[PDB]
DNA sequence: AGTACCTAGCTTAAGCCTCAATAAAGCTT
DNA sequence: AAGCTTTATTGAGGCTTAAGCAGTGGGTTCCAGGTACT
């Protein structure tokens, strides 16, 4: 599955309600303060992942690769850019932090690969 | 389940038949210690709506000397029991000529039945016992020792030895759950022999308070 | 109790790289006090210290406040003259002092030697079989070893103390369920006997010249002069027993 | 302590692991999430067991794992029964059967609201209670070295023998209730709290746990500490009937006189 | 004082106008956010703002002079923020990821009755310390409160009022990454979130409050002879007593108030030694007899900060702490050039950005105040370290702090912050060359001295907040010879590691040698050892 | 002006607040 | 009138608040100020 995002209203620029369409059994998103309606498109309105099965990849930013405080390795080289040197770090983040998990961050400039061993 | 249910029922009936033979009570030796096939054959292994319900394992005991006072145990069908069902049990007991009597209760009685059963001590007495504290005899743990009920006599011959009151000795709570097990009622002092590390043996005497 | 936490950004130090497990970075300390620590290892060797004396300043207030709760508590429990322990309402807490009735100054570790043989080294041990001739010969004097082999009204004695050694045997593993035997008892009684050795010049290689049942008779009429509680009656009687049953 | 079998059977002990452990369905879920599919027969998710069914549009799809399923012992249907039997007929579960590691619970309603449906979505991760009982955390098996936990017995030739069998420990605590289990040893289980066995084995029996317990905490570091001055401080204690905490809440309750309750930490008030 | 030599002993605190994320465990919220704000050369001391998460997931905030828990939503309402599209962009960032939005929905659902500004502020005028008669003077005092008592070191203007919101939903956003654990949550114990308050600000401190009693006098008087229809004698308005007796009984006694005590200690004259530890002397405000031991440890954040060794050994261990050699406690300047300068270059101001680029860029802090964005945080700090390794602009003291893991840049310029200078690595090379040796052996004759090889770019000064993100080597001799690489990225060399001790524990010979215990009994012995205490003690 | 007279955490009982059985009261057929 | 329903009803679960918190010596500072009346 996948996560949901809030939608917003169109005329006020508030957040919609989802709600049910009585005659063509539907799901509708709408607006409280004013009234305003829209074809929903997921039936998907809740979602809660528990197992902790958050990808770390995308929390991973390319501007790391500049910290001076960071291990650097000559062992892996970049996958994108072939750049021989990358740094690695922990995943530096709760709700996590259970197991030695390296990420590598390519430090080559204009390139910022990321990826996980 | 119907299978943890007779188990379960076959438990509370050890305990019972056990608790009776400590109290002094006419406990028939293979009632005292029955197999757990041995119970579901005599009352039918099927507690759910089935031969072996309540009402129907109701023990009748008697005194081992003076067998004129009985205490038929009780199983109400329904969880938490109460007043107007207790008084189908007064109506059986009035039935009868004897005053004491115990039931065994599944879930949290009533606290109105609670005080209906003061209500009526002096009259005949009436126990109560919740179905987890009768799944294990805990005159059997290792961390209880042997409670034994004095006779006023015997009271009488400690108090004149040891040239002590009834209020210096050490006392015990009413509501103490060997005390309940054993029934006993408020001044009656209990001798207790317990294993001592640096004597062998030690007997001390516990009045009820 | 655990290794130096990462005070900084994951990391214990700023010297040291991030994310770095290792035994220097988390505080293992490989030099001695001769060669000298390193500025980094001083530091961690100060993170223990300060540990050490901030338990002891603490400590002292919190154990402080507790004896004082204790005293207070039983600062009026006291050995009346009947050898029972009451407090200062006469309510008796122990009806003899320590379920025994003796002082906590003379009393030593000892073994029980009736405790953990097998029924046979039991028996073996203990029994004193006098139906040897041989072994009579060599431990008594000969008066006294036709006396045992003669009489059978001491062969029988013999017997029925060895029948209470069984009966103590058995009372012994009850209170006792694990295999262990040091237990304190106030007359160490193995030493004075290795006492009486040495006064009396024993020289236990010739044959021993006291009639064994001298022992029983003098064993028994001793366990009767060891009162903790007097009086004659049953309950007296049976304290009495109770008060001295792992001692006899 | 293990009574029978299943304290020398690590598998056997597992089972009881798992019957007294607190085991909640958080503690087993992967992920869940609400739809709005008003026709069961065909589901936006379009799996398989859609068709059991041949009343609300809006259902609940929670996914199971299955490390946490096999480690807790637990089938499909004993949890589809607990929400039955907490929730009666109010609730609807279709399962899936163990044809692929998506373990699939649909909840439906007989018709009420979302988030309502949420509300006890929030009210279901905490409290069916799936396995084991109220009051625990996680609990820990092993086997003892010291033969205080070791099970002593004697040898038909007299002769004591340590059998190394395995042991439980909690981290909750709850009597009369776990010795209530069954493959469970009601004699040696001991406890680490002292109120709770007050409640459960009575006044005397706390005599005799308090004196271990503070035994062992006094003799833990090696240190000795003679039997009679143990024996004292627990007597006095249990000498009222009740347990009598030392600090003014329960020296200052009992008949001793005004001064001797004044001489202690509160003095105005007693006087 | 009165014959008496009197020491202010240094009193550290929560660093102020700072957002800390702490966990009350014990409390009905999961997470707990605050800041303790307070502008810089203002009379009125710190307000500290709560933002804590509830634990069940509504947000609430706990404002000054309000005893209830305001929730977010009804704050934001009250500061012309009505749309909940603005208030979701004033606090979440990014518009991409669905996970956070999702965990604040309770919080923006709680609210969604009060919908205008003037009902939101009427709700925050409801149970506050002061209570509103009616509708009217409500409205005022809540207008009041969200004014100039809540989050005063982003401004107390009109016009502040989207300066103080975009801090507000920056502390927000915060509450919500310790909630998710992205960020990891706030140590009290960390040294970069404390300052020092040395004899200058707590002088400031008595000052602020004994002038107002002086000018409240002078009101007092102004108000008595004007009623008689006469002119007053500003000369008799004024009375001295009221603003030197003050300061002469604040420093003798040590009752800092009319509050807390043992500020200004007698100067201890038995050893040299011991007179150098008493002017060099931390107390923390921390209560005693307390049987926590987090205060009491040696945080790791103490290294050549503070001695570590030096401390009383009876109930105040780790309390009272003696300063380092080469410690210096940064005395602070204003930030008016460095707020001129950040406008000189590319970066953009809050009240003239879009909700939208905040996310892809990182966020500036001055003092704590949050001034602004900047697209490319690099070669920025390369130029604010290049005018502080020249002195252009940016005094030596001023430290600036580059979070690379969260897209933040803080620039800190308090007074009471604490640092120590430090050698300066290029590439793999220090910048202390043989003929700044050279040059400084000759003093007194070529005038060559510390200042002037701070100025040369060889050695700064580096506060605790910066230790955090610098990579410092023990000695040259050893980590910038190749070898099998360790990190080969050093941005800063020990000077001496001689010099992490203090004044007492720098008498011992050889003391790694010896154990922590008995240095920290020599360094209180240390100060007991009888000698010449004074070059004039016969007079 | 000098001087005399007036004005940081803990724990545990403990009181206080709310909620579900239950018999009296009165309808109800 | 036996039973169902209502309505106090009454005992039984959850929140704030005092009140305690190891032992002996040595120094420093402060205890009226403000008006009123001769
Ligand atoms: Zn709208
Ligand atoms: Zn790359």
């Amino acid at each position: 599955p996948g996560f949901v995002g809030i939608r917003f209203c169109q005329e006020c620029n508030n957040m919609l309600y989802p709600k049910e369409d009585k005659e063509n059994r539907i799901l509708l998103y709408a607006c409280r303060n004013c009234d305003y309606q829209q074809e929903a498109d997921n039936s998907c309105i809740y979602v809660n992942k528990i197992t902790h099965e958050v990808d770390e990849l995308t929390q991973i930013i390319a501007d790391v690769s500049q910290d001076p405080t960071l291990p650097r390795t000559e062992d892996h080289p970049c996958q994108k850019c072939g750049h021989k040197e990358a740094v690695f770090f922990q995943s530096h983040s709760a709700r996590a932090e259970d197991a030695m998990r390296l990420y590598y961050v390519c430090t080559a400039p204009h390139c910022g690969h990321r990826w996980t061993e | 389940d119907d299978e943890e249910e007779t188990y379960r029922l076959w438990k509370i009936r050890k305990t019972i038949m056990q608790l009776c033979h400590d109290r002094g009570y006419l406990v028939t030796q293979d009632e005292l210690d029955q197999t757990l096939e041995e119970f579901k054959a005599q009352f039918g292994d099927k507690p759910s709506e089935g031969r072996p319900r309540r009402t129907d394992l109701t023990v009748l005991v008697a005194h081992n000397d003076d067998p004129t006072d009985q205490m038929f145990v009780f199983f109400p069908e329904e969880p938490k029991v109460g007043i107007k069902t207790i008084k189908v049990y007064c109506q059986r007991m009035q039935e009868e000529n004897i005053t004491r009597a115990l039931i065994v209760v599944q879930q949290g009685m009533t606290p109105s039945a609670k005080q209906s059963l003061v209500d009526m001590a002096p009259k005949y007495i009436l126990e109560q016992f919740l179905q987890q504290e009768l799944l294990i005899n805990i005159t059997e743990h290792e961390l209880v020792p042997e409670h034994v009920v004095m006779t006023k006599e015997e009271v009488t011959e400690l108090l004149a030895r040891y040239k002590l009151r009834e209020n210096q000795l050490p006392r015990i709570q009413a509501g103490d759950p060997v005390a309940r097990y054993f029934g006993i009622k408020r001044g009656q002092v209990v001798k207790i022999i317990r294993p001592s590390e640096t004597a062998g043996r030690y007997i001390t005497y516990r009045l009820v308070q | 109790g655990k290794r130096i936490p990462f005070g900084f950004k994951h990391r214990t130090l700023p010297h040291f790289i991030k994310d770095d497990y290792g035994p220097e970075s988390r505080g293992f300390v490989e030099n001695s006090y001769l060669a000298g620590l390193t500025p980094t290892e001083f530091f961690f060797h100060a993170m223990g210290g300060r540990e050490g004396l901030i338990d002891t300043a603490v400590k002292t207030a919190e154990t402080g406040y507790i004896q004082r709760r204790l005293i207070k508590s039983m600062e009026s429990v006291m050995v009346k003259y009947d050898a029972t322990v009451r407090n200062s309402i006469n309510q008796v807490v122990q009806l003899r002092y320590g379920e025994d009735g003796l002082a906590g100054e003379s009393v030593e570790f000892q073994n029980l030697a009736t405790l953990k043989p097998s029924n046979k080294a039991f028996e073996k041990k203990f029994r004193f079989d006098y139906t040897n001739e041989r072994a009579l010969r060599r431990t008594l004097q000969e008066d006294l070893v036709k006396d045992v082999l003669s009489n059978a009204h001491i062969q029988n004695e013999l017997e029925r103390e060895f029948e209470r050694m069984r009966e103590d045997r058995e009372v012994l593993r009850v209170i006792f369920p694990t295999g262990d035997s040091k237990v304190v008892l106030p007359c160490n009684l193995l030493r004075m006997i290795w006492n009486a050795q040495k006064i009396f010049h024993i020289n236990p290689r010739l044959p021993s010249d006291l009639h064994p049942i001298k022992v029983v008779e003098g064993v028994k009429e001793l366990s009767k002069k060891l009162v903790i509680v007097n009086g004659d009656d049953p309950l007296s009687r049976q304290a009495q027993e109770n008060a001295t049953l792992l001692f006899n | 302590f293990l009574l029978g079998q299943s304290a020398r059977d690590a598998e056997r002990a597992k089972d009881i692991l798992c019957r007294l452990e607190h085991t909640t369905l958080r503690k087993v879920t992967a992920n869940t999430a609400i739809y709005y599919d008003p026709n069961p027969q065909s589901t936006v998710v379009a799996e398989d067991q859609e068709w059991v069914n041949v009343i609300s549009p809006w259902l609940l799809r929670v996914e199971l794992d299955r490390k946490h399923m096999t480690d807790r012992k637990l089938t499909m249907e004993q949890i589809a029964e607990k929400i039955n039997a907490g929730f009666g007929d109010d609730l609807n579960c279709i399962f899936n059967d163990d044809n692929a590691e998506k373990l699939v619970l649909r909840i439906r309603i007989m018709n009420d609201d979302d988030v309502f449906l949420r509300c006890i979505e929030s009210n279901m991760l905490t409290d069916m209670t799936l396995q084991g009982i109220e009051q625990i955390s996680k609990v820990y098996m092993h086997l003892p070295q010291t033969d205080n936990k070791k099970k002593i017995i004697i040898t038909e030739d007299g002769e004591f023998k340590a059998l190394q069998e395995w042991i439980l420990e909690t981290d909750g605590v709850s009597l009369m209730r776990v010795l209530s289990e069954k493959d469970v040893d009601p004699v040696r289980t001991t406890s680490n709290d002292i109120v709770e066995i007050f409640t459960v084995l009575g006044i005397e029996a706390v005599r005799k746990a308090l004196e271990r317990e503070l035994y062992h905490v006094i003799s833990f570091d090696g240190s000795y500490v003679n039997y009679r001055h143990l024996a004292l401080l627990c007597d006095t204690m249990t000498c009222r009937g009740h347990l009598m905490a030392i600090t003014r809440h329960g020296v200052n309750r009992q008949d001793t006189g005004p001064l001797m309750k004044c001489s202690f930490e509160e003095t105005v008030d007693v006087l | 004082i009165n014959g008496s030599e009197k020491v202010l002993i240094a009193q550290e605190k929560m660093a102020t106008n700072t957002v800390y994320v702490f966990a009350k465990k014990d409390s009905k919220y999961a997470y707990t956010g605050e800041c303790r704000s307070c502008l810089e050369n203002s009379s009125r001391p710190t307000s500290t703002i709560w933002v804590s998460m509830l634990a069940r997931q509504r947000i609430v905030a706990t404002l000054p002079y309000i005893k209830q828990e305001v929730p977010i939503i009804i704050v934001f309402r009250a500061l012309g923020f009505v749309s909940d599209r603005d208030i979701l962009e004033h606090i979440i960032y990014d518009f991409e990821d669905p996970e956070m939005m999702e965990m604040v929905k309770p919080s923006l659902d709680e609210a969604f009755v009060i919908q205008e500004q003037n009902v939101a502020l009427n709700f925050i005028g409801s149970r506050g310390a002061k209570p509103g008669v009616t509708k009217e003077k409500r409205i005022k005092y809540a207008k009041e409160v969200l004014q100039k008592e809540m989050l005063p070191h982003v401004g107390v203007s009109d016009f502040c009022e989207t300066k103080k919101a975009y801090f507000l939903g920056y502390m927000v956003h915060r509450l919500l990454l310790a909630a998710l654990g992205r960020r990891e949550l706030d140590d009290r114990d960390h040294y970069g979130n404390k300052r020092l308050d040395l004899a200058g600000p707590l002088l400031a401190f008595l000052f602020r409050g004994m002038f107002k009693n002086l000018l409240k006098e002078v009101r007092i008087y102004a108000q008595k002879f004007i009623d008689r229809g006469k002119d007053f004698n500003l000369e008799l308005a004024i009375k001295t007593r009221i603003i030197s007796d003050g300061l002469k009984y604040s420093l003798a006694t040590g009752n800092w108030g009319d509050a807390r005590a043992g500020v200004s200690q007698v100067l201890n004259r038995l050893t040299f030694a011991s007179t150098l530890s008493h002017l060099r002397r931390l107390n923390s405000p921390i209560g005693r007899d307390g049987k926590l031991a987090k205060p009491r440890q040696l945080h790791n954040t103490l290294w050549g900060m503070v001695c570590p060794a030096e401390t009383p050994e009876g109930h105040a261990v780790g309390l009272v702490k003696n300063l380092a050699l080469m410690a210096y406690i940064s005395v602070g300047s204003q930030p008016s050039p460095i707020l001129e300068f950040l406008e000189e270059w590319s970066m953009e101001n809050l009240e003239e950005i879009s909700p939208a680029a905040i996310a892809d860029a990182t966020k500036i802090f001055v003092n704590g105040c949050w001034v602004g964005i900047h697209k490319d945080p690099e070669q920025l700090m390369n130029t604010l370290r290049k005018l502080r390794r020249q002195m252009d602009i940016i005094v030596s003291e001023v430290s600036m702090i580059r979070d690379i893991r969260e897209r933040e840049i803080r620039i800190y310029t308090d007074a009471g912050r604490i640092c120590r200078p430090l050698l300066i690595v290029e590439k793999q090379k220090l910048l202390l060359k043989k003929r700044h040796i050279d040059q400084l052996k000759e003093r007194e004759y070529n005038n060559y001295s510390w200042q002037d090889l701070v100025a040369s770019g060889v050695v700064e000064y580096i506060d605790t907040l910066e230790e955090e993100t610098v990579m410092l080597a023990m000695t040259p001799d050893d980590l910038q010879e190749k070898e099998v690489a360790y990190c080969s990225t050093y941005t800063h060399c020990e000077i001496h590691p001689s010099m992490i001790l203090g004044v007492c524990a720098s008498i011992i010979p050889f003391p790694d040698h010896n154990q922590s215990p008995r240095n920290t009994y020599q360094s209180a012995m240390g100060k007991q050892a009888m000698g010449v205490y004074i070059t004039n003690f016969h007079v």
